[PDB]
């Protein structure tokens, strides 16, 4: 067979540990789902120093510890003018509950009479979407890099029976040791067996939720083939002027390569971007074990990406700096509206 | 070219949720 008595052992005993870490970490998240933290800090804390629909993103300085982080500001009665409040729940209740070091962490909360604060910790490089733009595209053994944490991340979030459904370079952010930090946890659902809402971003969507059926976490599984191309090659698999031409083309069953994609990468990404659920890795009998150990992944080594011992290929020039994000004009911040709805944030 | 067209498509800047 494909392997010898050794690999095959080493491998068997690799997956009965990821089972046997799954299992205490659901322990862990379900505590802290069923407990939550709430208000752990307060606005009069910490400096505002610039600004990064519902509301804003501020780097914001501790004043006693003088460590920065990113306070997302929402605005309450907006929230509930747009029919919010169930999201912006769910995403803070997510947020303080996992645990995992490529999920980025939610470190003090509150409320006061108009805005709800989640203060996160700082992520220096910005989103990978500028820095692919940039550099135009990643080489494989880069996008293997970065593939590797999110598969690592969505093994996961699925034990714990959270479907992400936002994956994208906007989402993700690289921090000061070149890892991934994913961010944005607005779309994500606790889903055991299947559910039906339209959402996602129309490059990424998985061919079921275009269909209008009712679809599970595989399509995570199918993002990540977009990610995994889109990081490759500079573009994405499927695009057009309109979303609804880009959904012709996501359900076709029909993708292109560029030519200088490795055989190994065209053969991963058919088996990702595959429109027969019955036939996509991540959504058969082995589960995630058909994505570790297919070819394209042969030289990863998954407990060096989890500990973060792999020497990153990029790290964002190091300038509390704001090099790596853009500029805005700076609105005020002005403070009982919306009382009830909040009371478990 | 494939980029060409990417480029093309007007669909090169951050994308938005539906
Ligand atoms: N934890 C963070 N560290 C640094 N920048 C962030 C952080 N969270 C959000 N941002 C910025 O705010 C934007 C909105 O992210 P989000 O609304 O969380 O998807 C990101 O694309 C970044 O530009």
């Amino acid at each position: 067979g494909h392997m010898g008595n050794a690999a095959a052992a080493k491998k068997g005993s690799e997956q009965e540990s990821v089972k046997e870490f799954l299992a205490k970490a659901k322990e862990e998240f379900l505590k802290k789902w069923e407990s939550p933290s709430q208000n752990t800090a307060q606005l009069d804390h910490f400096d505002r120093i610039k600004t990064l629909s519902f509301g804003r993103v501020m780097l914001v300085k501790h004043k006693e510890t003088g460590n920065h982080y990113a306070m997302k500001i929402l605005d309450k009665q907006k929230v509930v003018k747009l029919k919010q409040i169930e999201h912006t729940l769910n995403e803070k209740r997510i947020l303080q509950a996992v645990n995992f070091p490529f999920l980025v962490k939610l470190e003090f909360s509150f409320k006061d009479n108009s805005n709800l604060y989640m203060v996160m910790e700082y992520v220096p490089g910005g989103e990978m979407f500028s820095h692919l733009r940039r550099i135009g595209r990643f080489s494989e053994p880069h996008a293997r890099f970065y593939a590797a944490q999110i598969v690592l991340t969505f093994e996961y979030l699925h034990s714990l029976d959270l479907i992400y459904r936002d994956l994208k370079p906007e989402n993700l952010l690289i921090d000061q040791q070149g890892y991934i930090q994913v961010t944005d946890f607005g779309f994500a659902k606790r889903v055991k067996g299947r559910t039906w809402t339209l959402c996602g971003t129309p490059e990424y969507l998985a061919p079921e939720i275009i269909l209008s059926k009712g679809y599970n976490k595989a399509v995570d599984w199918w993002a990540l083939g977009v990610l995994i191309y889109e990081m490759a090659a500079g573009y994405p698999p499927f695009f057009a002027d309109q979303p609804i031409q880009i959904y012709e083309k996501i359900v076709s069953g029909k993708v292109r390569f560029p030519s200088h994609f490795s055989s190994d990468l065209k053969d991963l990404l058919r088996n990702l971007l595959q429109v027969d659920l019955t036939k996509r890795f991540g959504n058969l009998k082995n589960g995630v074990n058909d994505i570790k150990n297919h070819k394209w992944f042969a030289t990863t080594d998954w407990i060096a990406i989890y500990q973060r011992k792999v020497e990153a290929p990029f790290i964002p020039k190091f300038k509390g700096d704001t090099s790596n994000f853009d500029d805005y004009e700076e609105e005020e911040i002005r403070v009982e509206k919306c009382g009830k709805e909040f009371t478990e944030f | 070219t494939t980029y060409a067209d990417f480029i093309a498509s007007g669909r090169t800047g951050s994308r938005n949720a539906i």
